């Protein structure tokens, strides 16, 4: 999902943002403000393959431009880098485990135990702001349908 | 008894005349094991099956749960 | 009020005592399995029975057969119709619903 992408570039250690600032910098040669349009985006593209339309390619750009300059700087360009690199039955399972008096939700207090019971030092800010991740309805509990939502994208 | 209920009785008594009558205390032995052996699983695939449907019915449960709240 | 890397970090650690708890539970049944089946399917005593009690036991162990299997199809059979009606409610809930590597190696190489 969203928020996946945004702490894997908090996990990217100096070694590979020095290989994407230099990758970035060759991006952006000719490019008058530093940054990536359809022209240094359809450059690239062709040099690995597809040739797709200026439209196409201002697609991918909205994709990642939070900014609403229509280009990509540095720090959006990590986040494109990171979405190009379990099962709704796997998870089905593991909710059961969360689920100890087996009524169908999880509700707060079984969170905390399956928290405490992690290894870490719960915070109750920990507590509090995964339920707000997870519930969506916000009805103090976390349903089936938002428990996949709550996990898509952990290994 | 009447006369399908006596037909039963006895044809289950004949199931046992013709497996077990005409073997010896050696050769009788060896089949109370090999009996026994089918006794145990046959239980184990019983219990393999009363432990599915302690899950299904779960399952149904939360099945019921996101029909009863997604409309 | 808690960084994103954060709430990543605890999740990946709740589906690993999530899966530790899984086949914890999983070791617990086969123990279960044992002990019932202990009790279920006594093991034989056939040392010191006469042929008389030799020949009775093989009879209701027999009847026994016949006994268990039907128990076992009364159970089959539950859960046969479970899986039917599992599908049927799967069902309608159902109808109420670039690369790195290709990149870094054309701009850069080593
Ligand atoms: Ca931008
Ligand atoms: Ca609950
Ligand atoms: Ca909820």
């Amino acid at each position: 999902m969203d928020d996946i992408y945004k702490a894997a570039v908090e996990q990217l250690t100096e070694e590979q943002k020095n290989e994407f600032k230099a990758a970035f910098d060759i991006f952006v040669l000719g490019a008058e403000d530093g940054s990536i349009s359809t022209k240094e985006l359809g450059k690239v593209m062709r040099m690995l393959g597809q040739n797709p339309t200026p439209e196409e390619l201002q697609e991918m750009i909205d994709e990642v431009d939070e900014d609403g300059s229509g280009t990509v700087d540095f720090d959006e360009f990590l986040v494109m880098m990171v979405r190009s690199m379990k099962s709704e039955e796997e998870l089905s399972d593991l909710f059961r485990m969360f689920d100890k008096n087996a009524d169908g939700y999880i509700d707060l207090e079984e969170l905390k135990i399956m928290l405490q019971a992690t290894g870490e030092t719960i915070t109750e800010d920990d507590i509090e702001e995964l339920m707000k991740d997870g519930d969506k309805n916000n009805d103090g509990r976390i349903d089936y349908d938002e428990f996949l939502e709550f996990m898509k994208g952990v290994e | 008894q009447t006369e399908l209920e006596k037909k039963k009785k006895i044809l289950a008594e004949r199931r046992k005349v013709l497996a077990i009558d005409h073997l010896n205390e050696d050769q009788l032995r060896e089949k109370a094991k090999e009996l026994w052996q089918s006794i145990y699983n046959l239980e184990a695939e019983k219990f393999d099956l009363q432990e599915k449907f302690k899950q299904q019915k779960y399952e149904i449960n939360v099945l019921r749960n996101r029909i009863n709240d997604n409309q | 009020k808690i960084s994103a890397s954060r709430k990543l970090q605890l999740k990946t650690l709740l589906l690993q005592i999530a899966k530790q708890e899984l086949e914890r539970e999983a070791e617990e049944r086969r123990g279960e399995k044992g002990r019932a089946l202990s009790t279920r399917a006594q093991p034989l005593e056939l040392a010191g029975l006469g042929f008389a009690e030799l020949q009775d036991l093989a009879r209701q162990l027999h009847a026994r057969v016949d006994k268990v299997d039907e128990e076992r199809y009364d159970i089959e059979a539950k859960v046969t119709k479970n899986i039917t009606e599992i599908a049927d409610l799967t069902q309608k809930i159902f109808d109420l619903r670039i690369s790195a590597d290709a990149m870094m190696q054309a701009l850069l190489g080593a």
